[PDB]
């Protein structure tokens, strides 16, 4: 059966899932994915200064920009050898921080939430729902509901009281934001070298204030979140196969220690480690690099599927990097983008997200790594290093130790994040809840530095820098959508090369060369089809909840 | 059963209207996101209609839809026949040149089957534009080509209006609506659409836009006009470094000459902004960005000019300032704990 | 079953502490009633200790007490027995000259025990003041004698450093805190009175205040320099009437040699504030405030000088911004829907 959704709503962009789905065995058979829109931001960026970066790439996407914006300050700091005032990069944790708040918040409640929500359920699963009304939920001690039933209720588009709240809760979670980074969701006051934002005492007063607040809202909102996947594990016995793949997660950290972060590529290795999110790839329930370089030298682009004509022929411009290391053709400092538009086509051409796949050293393998949405990919990776130890987070090995102390109304709560022992949807949906109480977490810990450096006087928060005639620059951040990448090249004081790789361009990714599925297609294939209708009035939500769990950004995915 | 106070209650012109959103132009999805940012008005104030009198409104957005793929798309399918007459147009990103093509396409939404081929942008507009009662620009991007229209970009892109004729006119008269910035600022185009929705029930005039087509009471003012760091640049003061309170002007700030209302209005509920938080307008909301105002970080030549500027009296009118302000920082005599009353009673 | 988090909760230095807050001073409970407003932090926000690590508080403040009479002013003669140790003293309103009476009071709060007569300000002062971990004054009459330490005032009133000495300390070493503004800004008290809680923790240094023990934070900037009318002044657009979107300096603001940050920091939530939405700058946070400053509506002796002053440039500066603009108008010749690509690419 021909089954295929196109555009796909409710995500970022304009994203397309055609499928061939056996019903009578209830499997998916086949998938494939395409955007639509290619805007071509590696083109039009060469030539350009190198300060512009950040501004211009923020642009890419339209609600995580300020991760590009970051990551590409993160790759001039780099570039123009520039190590910002401490206090700035405690600002930009505290505002990326602000970031994954808001965004999983919106994304998991009012764009992934319809999914679950009454009206779906009573379309997709009558019967769930006469199951789900007697379902008394296991934590409605914490978050005042009283059954599953009246959860997916609360969730129904404008009409559900959780679905309005969460509208509130990411505005002042914006507003915070916008109190270390200017404006959501293109940055105004970040720079190459520092920001702009002026360190006073009511900066961090009317930050922590709504702080507090979103705290509290998380001692609700995990709880609340458990009992209803907790639900589908026990409503639907298997469900966790829906959207499951090996473990190929990718981690490449995200918040910075200025104690020990200078911005130079060698001594990125170590500061690479110490990030308040360890950087890793985790394969598969086991842990290979501390290593950012390590990393970084493994990634490679390749192109089995996607309009463009491939570099072949096309001049090198980074063959060593700044520690001697050898540096891949296919690797994002050596990538040419030639637009190529053509008629679709799933027998070999038929998307304009590229195929970036990683390279394990020890089994000479591609293999499609993926973040998963990504805060999954994240939680994993911190728990195996044990290297975090911040009191609010804290890794032990198995497992990490998010502590939220107590606010005006509720005493405190721990919420230990314990490896999940499969790489599902459901679980994806369930990392994204407990990262937002890891963000609040980790937000209390910058909070308490940056007043430290603020109390001491020292409130500087840029350092001049000058733009090298030839350089390069890798930036390295974790998104909210999970890794992010800024590769950039600098030749006669310009632009020569800059290609940005976030999370969605891997998971939304077709087959390499070798033939390894996209990310959504291998999670999307191995997916059941646990649903109640059959394909006459069939919608097929059980896809739709499968590609929603990767938390799509198309935008993102093709820039 | 009729309570008497429903007399105030006056059924709008239009009972109902029709959203249709286009986010598969060429842009991110930011000027989505930010409108669900907005409280003056909300978005849920708007479908929910809070404020009571206005049309009934349908919101056809990909972003937050509850319909997806094919269904999403039916309304939109729907009205290109003419099967809808209440439908207001907004887009969100640049048009793509299609003509430079070709077998393939730079953007699209809806495969469709009538041959299975994915319709493009510029067919959606000109199928949808003249039978719409407004057409919407909502982002730099889709009123002027913004950031995407940059010197050397593949697509060769436009606004709504490079593509549609700067004096094209609805088949109700209302000319093209430029709600322009990277992104909107989200109360501005909740302000500008609860206007539209106004004005359609019958309740106001015809929207008061500018020669670029930009609401007039949002974009006339400058953002130098409104904002605050303006007195360090009167007495001549000019950040060295970012960070500084004062002016930026030599560090890379527009202001000056960009039509925007940030700086005064802030971004969400007072709080965010651009140079009035140490942040240099990048004049995101103009037709000439970006190319006009790069390298961002650079001073806006016209700057340099205004800004060597010698006002000699500045150092002595600093001082009385300084000098009165000493005056005023001192109690009156009769503030004591003496033995006699001394105020004058 | 402690968790590893714990060990991030520290215990704050001071345990409790109370806040005696007197309003039985020549005021009318505008700051009281200010404070209320305040949502950075909230008061309901301190009462339940929303910020962990911090003192517990106890806030005895008569608009919001629950207890009430005798019951209310038990901590308050307790306190002045010597049987309470980290109490905070918080005085608003004037303190008004006893000396010149008499029989009688210009201001009583509480009922002597023995005596059984009403108990005026300066008794309370010197009962309790000796013996505060500090003292502060809330609104510029508690602090500079205000307006009710008008020229002719039948009482004769003052200020909190006028009766207890400019250089006076509490015996935790703390310096009067005035905290002015008529009433004072609902979110500068309660980010003062935080700090506050914060140094008694022993989590920050003492708290920074200037020559007249205003916070330095909150009180170093004037209002012009964080007026988003600003922008109007540094180009000589001055309003000649009321209502006028521009400078209001020849209307009565004295904005430029006032230490106030209202208009920067809007008056609740960012919503309001002074001369940056129309209302000239009357000084009431000065020690100046209210004689110095009148009449109100008559422009400023020194106002005069400055404004006709910079009307040289303003014509030049003003026409070359208009010109620019134009250019930054217009789009990049490379956008159209023409049949070849124009960009560069
Ligand atoms: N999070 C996020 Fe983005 Ni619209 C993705 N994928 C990227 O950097
Ligand atoms: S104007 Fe800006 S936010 Fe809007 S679509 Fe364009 S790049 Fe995105
Ligand atoms: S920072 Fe910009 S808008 Fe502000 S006063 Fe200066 S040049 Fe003008
Ligand atoms: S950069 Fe300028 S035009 Fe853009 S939102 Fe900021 S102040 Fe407005
Ligand atoms: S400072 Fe003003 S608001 Fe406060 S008591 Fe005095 S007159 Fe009232
Ligand atoms: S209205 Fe007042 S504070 Fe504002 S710019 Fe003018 S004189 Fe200054
Ligand atoms: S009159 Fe002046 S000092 Fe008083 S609140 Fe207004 S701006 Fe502040």
């Amino acid at each position: 059966v021909e089954m295929n959704w196109d555009p796909i709503t409710r995500i970022v962009g304009s994203l397309g899932i055609y499928t061939k789905i056996d019903f009578e065995n209830r499997r998916v058979a086949e998938c494939y994915s395409t955007s639509s829109i290619f805007r071509g931001y590696s083109i039009f960026m060469k030539g350009k200064d190198p300060r512009d970066s950040h501004f211009i790439t923020s642009r890419i996407c339209g609600i995580c920009g300020d991760n590009h914006a970051t990551c590409s300050v993160y790759a001039q700091n780099m570039a123009y050898g520039v190590k910002p005032p401490p206090i700035a990069d405690w600002i930009i944790n505290l505002g990326e921080a602000a970031e994954y708040m808001f965004d999983h918040n919106i994304f998991q409640d009012n764009l992934v939430g319809v999914d679950f929500c009454e009206q779906m359920v009573r379309e997709t699963n009558p019967g769930v729902w006469e199951k789900a009304k007697t379902a008394e939920a296991p934590h409605a001690a914490e978050h005042g509901y009283r059954t599953i039933a009246d959860i997916m209720t609360a969730l129904n588009p404008f009409t559900g009281e959780f679905y309005r709240e969460t509208l509130l809760v990411s505005r002042y979670t914006r507003e915070m934001f916008c109190l270390m980074e200017g404006r959501h969701v293109h940055p105004s006051t970040l720079y190459p070298g520092g920001v702009g934002t002026v360190p006073t005492i009511q900066l961090f007063t009317d930050y922590i204030t709504r702080l507090m607040k979103y705290v509290e809202f998380m001692k609700k909102v995990v709880p609340l979140h458990d009992d209803l996947f907790d639900f589908f594990y026990e409503a639907l016995p298997g469900y966790e196969e829906v959207g499951r793949r090996r473990i190929l997660l990718g981690c490449w950290g995200s918040f910075q220690d200025p104690n020990v972060c200078d911005y130079n590529y060698r001594t990125m290795t170590k500061w690479g480690r110490g990030m308040f999110v360890t950087p890793g790839v985790v394969v598969d329930g086991e842990l290979l690099t501390t290593d950012l370089v390590d990393i970084n030298l493994n990634i490679r682009i390749l192109l089995g599927s996607s309009f463009y004509q491939d570099w072949d022929h096309e001049e090198t411009s980074v063959k060593n990097d700044p520690l001697g290391n050898a540096v891949d053709r296919k690797h994002p400092w050596n990538q040419t983008t030639l637009p190529r538009p053509q008629k679709r086509n799933f027998g070999g051409n038929y998307t304009w997200v590229m195929s970036p796949r990683w390279l394990d050293k020890r089994t000479g393998d591609h293999l499609a790594l993926d973040t998963g949405g990504g805060p999954i990919a994240r939680l994993w990776a911190t728990a195996l290093a044990g290297l975090v130890d911040i009191g609010y987070i804290k890794s032990t090995g198995h497992s990490v130790k998010i502590y939220l102390p107590r606010t005006a109304l509720k005493p405190e709560a721990e919420f230990e994040w314990k490896i999940p022992m499969w790489s599902n949807a459901i679980e994806r949906d369930r990392a994204r809840t407990y990262f937002q109480a890891y963000s609040a977490a980790a937000a209390l810990y910058f909070a308490e530095q940056a007043l430290a450096e603020l109390h001491a006087g020292r409130t500087r928060t840029f350092t001049d820098f000058k733009v090298p005639d030839e350089a390069i620059g890798c930036g390295f951040h974790e998104a909210v959508r999970g890794v992010l990448s800024h590769h950039l090249v600098i030749r006669d004081g310009k632009i020569a090369n800059y290609h940005p790789y976030p999370p969605t361009p891997w998971n939304a990714s077709p087959r390499d060369i070798y033939g390894t599925p996209g990310p959504y297609e291998d999670a999307v294939q191995n997916t059941p089809i646990f649903e109640e209708n059959g394909p006459e009035k069939f919608k097929g939500i059980d896809i739709m909840r499968a590609v929603r769990s990767f938390d799509p950004c198309l935008p993102c995915g093709v820039h | 059963a009729v309570p008497y106070g429903r007399k105030t209650q006056h059924t709008p012109a239009l009972k109902e209207v029709h959203i249709l959103w286009i986010t598969a132009g060429l842009g991110c999805d930011g000027d989505s996101v930010s409108i669900t940012a907005a409280s003056q008005p909300s978005v849920e104030d708007v479908v929910l209609g809070a404020i009571p009198g206005l049309p009934k409104v349908h919101l056809h957005n990909p972003v937050l839809a509850y319909e997806n793929g094919d269904e999403f798309m039916a309304p939109f399918h729907k009205a290109a026949r003419g099967e809808i007459d209440n439908f207001v147009l907004v887009l969100e990103g640049s048009i793509p040149n299609e003509r430079i093509n070709g077998e393939g396409y730079w953007a699209a939404m809806g495969t469709d089957p009538q041959t299975h081929q994915p319709i493009t942008i510029p067919e959606w507009l000109d199928r949808l534009a003249p039978k719409a009662l407004a057409v919407v620009g909502a982002g730099t991007c889709a009123t002027y080509g913004g950031i995407h229209a940059m010197e050397g970009n593949p697509t060769g892109c436009m606004g709504l209006a490079d593509y549609l004729g700067w004096q094209w006119k609805s088949r109700a008269g209302l000319p093209i609506v430029n709600v322009p910035g990277c992104p909107v600022q989200p109360d501005n185009f909740m302000e500008t659409l609860l206007y539209l929705l106004y004005q359609l029930a019958g309740l106001a005039p015809m929207i008061p836009l500018d020669e670029a087509l930009r609401p007039k009471w949002l974009f006339t003012r400058t953002v130098h006009d409104g904002c605050d760091r303006a007195g360090s640049y009167e007495q001549a003061i000019f950040a060295t470094e970012y960070g500084n309170p004062n002016c930026i002007v030599k560090l890379g700030c527009w202001g000056p000459v960009v039509q925007c209302n940030v700086p005064k209005r802030g971004w969400i509920a007072g709080v965010g902004g651009c140079p009035n938080v140490g942040g240099i307008c990048i004049g995101c909301t103009m037709p000439g960005f970006p190319d006009k105002f790069m390298p961002f970080m650079d001073a806006p030549p016209g700057a340099v000019l205004s800004s060597n500027l010698i006002k000699s009296y500045g150092p002595l009118i600093r001082s009385l300032r300084k000098l009165t302000k000493d005056t005023l920082n001192d109690e009156p005599k009769w503030r004591h704990n003496q033995p006699v009353l001394t105020t004058g009673y």
